């Protein structure tokens, strides 16, 4: 399976959530996940990104990242002798309608 | 005196069918968990086998992938043995978990086995419960895997697989029949001595299965060599055994130790408590052994000893004879050819017994919501579908365009942009309404038109589905999630849909290789099957904004290219059990769905076996295509081959015709909405039960195409009737093969037979309400409704109730509103036409007040009591009946006369005692008020002119139901007791106070009292009979209207004085609280907002002191509690208080009633509800129709009449 | 020479930890199946309640959303009783499925319950295995929710809530220690005789816990008024029981028929 | 029945500790302690020991 999900702002986080959901379903045994945010057009134009522990600034200080992770059910990774780095015990979310 | 023997079979039995059946079972939980965990053990054990084996073992993911290879005979011995054990144990578990059969015991049963039945029987014989048997089942599965691996290995070492085997694993055993086993051994010995074969591969007598039958096994080549020297009267066959067993010369104790070495050592291994009967061994019945020991003995029997089925029967009989029973009842499980067992075993010992298969405890009815299958494997239901396909801006227009058969190739779009690649376009794409979506008149261009079309189609689909936000558990605000699948057109597409509609839940913009919309649909159905949401809004999209003669020719001569097509769809999905309970307009149901991103042929069989259907059941198939000739050709040929079996001799096996169709030619290809468009076509075909003619013959008919139509696969281009099979059901496929792959198949279905709950609605009158968010939209909606009525003027007698139910209780009611009431559709049509003419004449429509209206209730006195009070209300409404029953229950236990009969019979009112009359009056008022409150009528003030005041106290929350009932009943009882009837009376006149005092003899308070200052022009006086007649004579002398009131006991006079202290005593017990809402007390004649004014003296004051309205209402209006806008609703057996309040504030105020002697109660109810609705009240409608199932059916009404405008 | 007695508890025993622990359980098929099916029947029977009762019931998807309300105490009797019964049945099923304990047998066992568990005792007292008990368990859950709804409604009819309700539900029972049962009953008789209360509002004895301790129930304000009379050494506590039960002057056989109506007749 | 002891197995019974001795006090005083319950679980089959893939 392959997908390119994006909901509103947590596209990568939602993708990871659904990857773990599929793993718990048994659809797949491994998953490659992790979104990207590299800009293409500079479009650079105020003279501030984010003040030290405050909100006096107007910008958001946007950045770039191309992170990507691997995923397995812990019993399988343990039975395969791989470099387990961490774990995701459980995940939940809502939409905060209000 | 019956014993039941559980018998397990051998590898001879074919368990493919049983394995598939168990994989299909979902109602049970233990079976599901066992079948889920079993493959894990299989994989774990298979992953520790020799290289030679692990190379050749299947490459699977679940148990579903093993049954077809098992059928093909291409499964190695280890997996075959493991699958046999899994099937046997699962079948046993199911029969005792969901079959509700008593678990065997040691006094009335025994277990047995032959080759693999030993392992399963040993596992069964220890545990005494289903739960205590699962881990032992898993251990037995692992042991079976190991045993099969070891036997396969020894066989492979002994003899090599042939070159011509061609995947299949040869057979190692053959049944021999016609000579006694002793003679067979003599002949095998002679043959061996003659040929001088190796002593480690000489044929051996595998088993003995009777006086004239047996089994012989060896390596396939030598076995065939030996069989060839068996003459004609020595018939022979081949059995599906793929390794050597029961070979004392091949295996030794080391082997049995190795195979059984997987069980860890311990000391609490369950013992064998139910006697397992084994016949090959010297000791018939074995019991009391530990689990590993019994397992090792079973494996030794399987691998070292020759099975002797000749003993089985007499061994069972001797076990029975020694236990005292008389007859044996076999319960064979996976035992091939078990019918002969019964008579054989019963022959030896004396026989008895008669069949007892009639249960008559077939099953215990399940609690509501319990019979449903697990949340997974629940047929999803399609509620509604809406689209805007090209040249047809509606669903029915599209169906017409399709059934007729017409291409949509267009030279240039009408008004998109300049001219100078051709394709099909949406004729109306830049049309949208901004006001309805609270958007600016100049911000529409900045919104992607695809987004606007998706919004429009989604709103229409939701409106047609009869789904209003947060009305029911299944359709709660939080349990709804959009699953739009976008494409590379160039986040907010689902975001705006969720935002404006106020829906909160998962939102996504799925995008895959090619199944952009169908993948989103698939995963939305997955979420529904998991419970993340209880409702979905899926839908594709396609719009072009910036830049192969046939319209994407359908596997014919020239189909090199394809024509891009524009389309948009939105569906409404919901779990079938959920939707069916909410009585929604079900259209079809999605049985299953699968995907494969590779393969082509096996996917359809996989899906069909998952759904448990045979190939011939399907009747139609759809295509998606991409535009390349190879793609469409492969699609067609693979689909037909996998769905059209060809007889081995050569003939048409697929009985019913299997039509094929593809939307590609009709409108083109959307590349993102193709799946949803095809599904929409399927829905239309199902609704109209008509297969459309096929288009695509232009310049070629592809009879050359391999496997197009050779045996009942007609594609006739003349619409053929497609009747629903009687008490049957249609079924359809939808393949979405694409060039990159992604072959997805989902099976549709005809909706179950609609419920038959006629229960003819008895209401005499009905209400139809319409709404809109703009005046032009309002007139358009009115015209559409009227036109629908005329075309539907004579459908049937039971249409108006359903029309009302749909237009009121299954729609969101906007701020511009109109309503019509009547008896039949003709009156509704006339009223709607009159309103339409009024509106178009020039008068604009203005929104109702922003928040809503304010109701000032009113409670009447006991002067309007009539026989059969609210009998119809008590008869229909469940809430009213329950309230009356409860109040009667309280009355009887409190030592007060029962009042239920006052409503049930309507005849006891003739001579009801005054106390009973007062009680039933109060309880009727109370129940009616509670009912009106249940219909969204929240009061803002109350007033009680008389005895009815007591109900007003509950209306304001000052008293409780029990407290008020006790107070009224106790007052009535004391009044009845202390004094006697025929002592006083009452008289009402219409005049001014000054006129009355001038024209009456004697000052007030001596010969007469002003009982109630009812109004500025009306007054009522009471006292003694002599004084009353004197007053009547005096007043009538001046030409003043007068009349005698029939009340026997004159309340609010001197008659109630002697019993005041007891009334105060009883009043001191009831708990008095602070009113929820202002109370207008005529007794004190002023507004009340504090409980301090309701001290126990209040009740005696009201009982004795005279009523006073004019002052009370004057104060009410003085504060501002009442004005010319508040609605006046009366709660009582007549419109009595309402006129008084009207004259108080003024005539312009609106007024209503709830009950009347002559007018049909529902007449007043519906009139009042319509006027409130027009006023803007958010009256709930669902509870109104809750008690009338006949009128509970949503209808297909005209879509919203949008006021479309063009942008960009 | 030994017998095991199975006893179930009433509404006093808090069931917030047990329900959460059962929700945590994932290694037992029967327990998870029962915990998934119970919400379905809960919603089904909860949808047949009167309009007012339904209006005051929280919206939920599964039990995980109910325990916070139970802990907070803003949970109505109708679903409180069903949740309690669900907790008891789930605990028993886990004990006798993953605990590998033989199902109780008439030879060497017997069952008992008090005020909630008499419902569960018959359910456990009929089936001979855990699998054969799940449908009966769901039937009992339905019966319990209906009984709680009926009792809540009668209570609401007798008396309403308060302006400072703040969601929380008042208590209807209080345990009294330091007085004999008969003496306390005589005290209540004297109290009612002194006042003049309707026969459906006088306080009454619900339980006689023993010669040294007893329980009395009444309406909230009436209960507090009566408790004000009880001096020392008598000690009084307020149990978390929200509706009037054990009242032989508020219910009759008709209500019993109404509650039992959820079980269709049959011979099986 | 004829027995001389009872083992309480309270489920969700508030204040259940006192119940034990209270019943025992009405029977012959031969409540042999024997407070032992061998409950060492049998080792699970390889692979299946893992908790079902759910969560």
């Amino acid at each position: 399976p392959s997908y390119t999900i994006d909901t509103a702002c947590s596209s990568s986080l939602a993708a990871l959530h659904m990857a773990c959901n599929a793993l718990w379903r048994g659809e797949v045994d491994t998953a490659i996940v992790g979104g990207t945010n590299v800009l293409t057009n500079p479009d650079m134009t105020r003279s501030g990104n984010c003040k030290t522990f405050d909100d006096e600034a107007d910008g958001y200080c946007r950045g770039e990242a191309v992170v990507t992770l691997i995923l397995k059910r812990l019993p399988d990774a343990q039975a395969d002798k791989d470099p387990i780095q961490a774990s995701i015990l459980g995940i939940a979310t809502n939409h905060s309608a209000e | 005196a019956q014993m039941r023997v559980v018998a397990f079979g051998d590898q001879t039995y074919d368990c493919s069918e049983a394995v598939s059946q168990l994989l299909r079972v979902r109602d049970d939980a233990i079976v599901v968990d066992f079948l889920e965990r079993a493959p894990a053990v299989l994989k774990a054990e298979l992953a520790r086998l020799s290289s030679e084996q692990q190379e050749e073992t299947p490459r699977f993911a679940t148990l579903a992938e093993l049954v077809p290879r098992y059928r093909a005979g291409t499964l190695n011995p280890a997996v075959s043995q493991a699958l046999t054990c899994i099937a046997q144990l699962g079948l046993f578990i199911r029969q005792h978990s969901s079959g509700q059969e008593a678990y065997p015991t040691a006094h009335d049963s025994c277990i047995t086995g032959v080759c693999t039945g030993a392992l399963t029987a040993v596992a069964v014989g220890s545990a005494s419960s289903v739960t205590a048997l699962v881990p032992l089942a898993l251990h037995t599965v692992a042991v079976a895997v190991r045993l099969g691996a070891r036997a396969w290995e020894i066989g492979s070492c002994l003899a090599d697989a042939r070159r011509g085997a061609n995947g299949r694993y040869a057979s190692w055993t053959s049944a021999v029949g016609g000579i006694s086993p002793q003679d067979l051994q003599d002949r095998i010995s002679a043959y061996t001595a003659e040929q001088a074969l190796a002593s480690v591969s000489v044929p051996y007598l595998s088993a003995a299965v009777g006086p004239g039958q047996s089994s012989v096994s060896a390596a396939p080549v030598i076995l065939d060599a030996f069989l060839s020297t068996l003459l004609r009267p020595l018939t022979t066959t081949r059995l599906p055994i793929t390794a050597p067993y029961h070979a004392p010369h091949l295996f030794t104790a080391k082997d049995v130790q190795h195979v059984t070495d997987c069980l860890p050592p311990s000391e609490a291994w369950p013992t064998v408590r139910i006697p397992i009967i084994s016949f090959s061994r010297d000791e018939a019945v074995s019991r009391g052994a530990s689990f590993p020991a019994a397992m090792s003995e079973a494996v030794r029997d399987c691998l070292i000893r020759p099975i002797a089925l000749d003993r089985m029967a007499v061994s069972i009989a001797n076990h029975a004879r020694d236990l005292g029973k008389d007859s044996v009842l076999p319960s064979p499980i996976a035992l091939s050819f078990s019918d002969k067992l019964g008579p054989q075993v019963n022959s030896h010992l004396p026989g008895a017994k008669a069949p007892t298969p009639e249960l008559t405890s077939k099953s215990i009815p399940s609690a509501i919501g319990a019979e449903q299958q697990p949340m997974a494997k629940s047929p999803i239901a399609i509620l509604a579908a809406s689209g805007r396909f090209p040249q047809s801006s509606s669903m029915d227009q599209f169906w017409d365009v399709l059934i007729n058969g017409v291409d949509t190739h267009e030279l240039v779009p009408p008004t998109r942009w300049n001219a100078a690649g051709f394709g099909c376009w949406l004729h109306e794409a830049g049309e949208f309404d901004a006001a309805y979506f609270n958007m600016s008149p100049r911000e529409a261009p900045q919104v992607d038109p695809a987004q606007r079309l998706a919004l429009l189609t989604a709103t229409e689909a939701l409106e047609q589905a009869g789904v209003v936000p947060n009305r029911t558990s299944s359709t709660q605000k939080n349990r709804v999630g959009v699953w739009y699948g976008a494409t590379s057109n160039d986040a907010f597409i689902p975001g705006r849909v969720n935002y404006f509609h106020k829906f909160s839940g998962p939102s996504y913009t799925i995008d895959t290789a090619c199944s952009s919309s169908l993948a989103a649909l698939h995963m939305a159905c997955n979420a529904l099957w998991r419970g993340e949401v209880d409702t979905a809004i899926v839908g594709g999209t396609n719009v072009l904004t910036n830049p192969r003669s046939g319209n994407c020719k359908t596997f014919d001569d020239e189909a090199d290219g394809y024509c891009r097509g524009e389309a948009v769809v939105t569906l409404i999905l919901k779990r079938l059990p959920d939707a069916q309970a909410d009585k929604d307009p079900i259209q079809a149901s999605i049985l299953g769905i699968a995907t494969n991103h590779s393969a082509q042929q096996d996917l359809f069989q996989q899906v069909l076996t998952e759904t448990g259907l045979t190939a011939n059941d399907i009747s139609v198939c759809e295509m998606a295509g991409t535009g390349t000739q190879a793609g469409d050709s492969g699609e067609t040929t693979s689909v037909v081959e996998t769905l059209a079996p060809l007889n081995r001799s050569g003939s048409a096996v697929r009985t019913t015709p299997l039509y094929i169709g593809a939307v590609k030619s009709n409108v083109g290809h959307a590349e993102s909405a193709a799946g949803v468009s095809s599904l929409a076509k399927i829905l239309l075909m199902l609704k109209h039960s008509k297969i459309p003619p096929h288009v695509g013959i232009k310049t070629k008919l592809n009879h050359r195409l391999p496997d197009l139509a050779a045996r009942n696969t007609h594609i006739a281009r003349s619409e053929v009737p497609w009747p629903r099979p009687k008490n049957g059901k249609r079924r359809v496929l939808l393949n979405n093969f694409s060039a990159a792959g992604g072959n997805t198949c989902l099976v549709l279905e005809d909706a179950p037979e609609p419920e038959d709950s006629q229960e003819v609605d008895p209401r005499e009158h009905h209400i139809v309400a319409l709404s809109a968010k703009t005046p032009d939209s309002m007139v358009n909606n009115l015209t559409n409704m009227i036109t629908w009525i005329d075309k539907h003027s004579g459908d049937s007698l039971a249409t108006l109730p359903q029309l009302s139910y749909t237009t009121t209780a299954r729609r969101v009611h906007h701020r511009h509103r109109a309503v019509a009431t009547g008896t039949d559709l003709l009156q509704i049509r006339s009223s709607l036409q009159e309103q339409l003419d009024r509106r178009v004449s020039g008068e604009r429509s203005i929104p109702h007040p922003p928040n809503g209206p304010s109701f000032v209730l009113a409670f009447t006195g006991q002067g309007s009591a009539f026989a059969g009070m609210g009998v119809d209300l008590y008869k229909r409404f469940a809430s009213f009946r329950s309230d009356i029953a409860r109040y009667d229950q309280i009355c009887e236990g409190m030592s007060l006369p029962s009042i239920k009969a006052m409503f049930e019979d309507e005849k006891v009112f003739s001579t009801a005692s005054p106390t009973l009359q007062q009680l039933t009056h109060v309880c009727f008022q109370m129940a009616l008020y509670r009912l009106w409150k249940s219909l969204g009528v929240q009061a803002k003030a109350v007033v009680g002119h008389a005895l009815g005041e007591y109900a007003a106290l509950y209306a304001a929350g000052v008293l409780s139901q029990s407290d008020t009932l006790y107070l009224v009943g106790r007052r009535a009882q004391l009044m009845e007791k202390h004094l006697s009837q025929g002592t006083h009376a009452m008289l009402a006149v219409r005049a001014k106070e000054e006129a009355i005092v001038a024209a009456i003899d004697g000052p007030p308070g001596e010969a007469y009292e002003f009982s109630c200052r009812n109004g500025e022009q009306r007054n009522v006086l009471g006292g003694t009979v002599a004084q009353i007649q004197a007053a009547k004579a005096a007043l009538e002398a001046k030409k003043i209207r007068c009349q005698y009131l029939d009340t026997p006991m004159a309340f609010h006079t001197g008659q109630v004085d002697p019993i005041l202290p007891e009334l105060l005593q009883v009043a001191a017990a009831c708990s008095i609280q602070d009113p929820q809402i202002p109370v207008i007390s005529p007794a004190y004649g002023k507004v009340i907002r504090s409980a301090k004014d309701f001290q126990p003296e209040y009740f005696t004051h009201h009982c004795r002191s005279s009523v006073n309205m004019v002052d009370a209402l004057q104060s009410a209006v003085e504060e501002g509690l009442l004005d010319k806008n508040v609605i006046g609703l009366e709660i009582g057996p007549g419109p009595v208080v309402t006129q008084f309040v009207k004259e108080a504030v003024g005539t312009t105020m609106q007024t209503f009633a709830s009950i009347n002697k002559d007018k049909d109660t529902w007449q007043l109810m519906t009139q009042a509800l319509a006027k409130f609705y027009l006023a803007g009240a958010s009256v709930e409608w669902s509870r109104y129709h809750e008690d009338f199932p006949g009128a509970q059916k949503v209808l297909e009404l005209p879509a919203y009449g949008w006021a479309l405008k063009n942008y960009w």
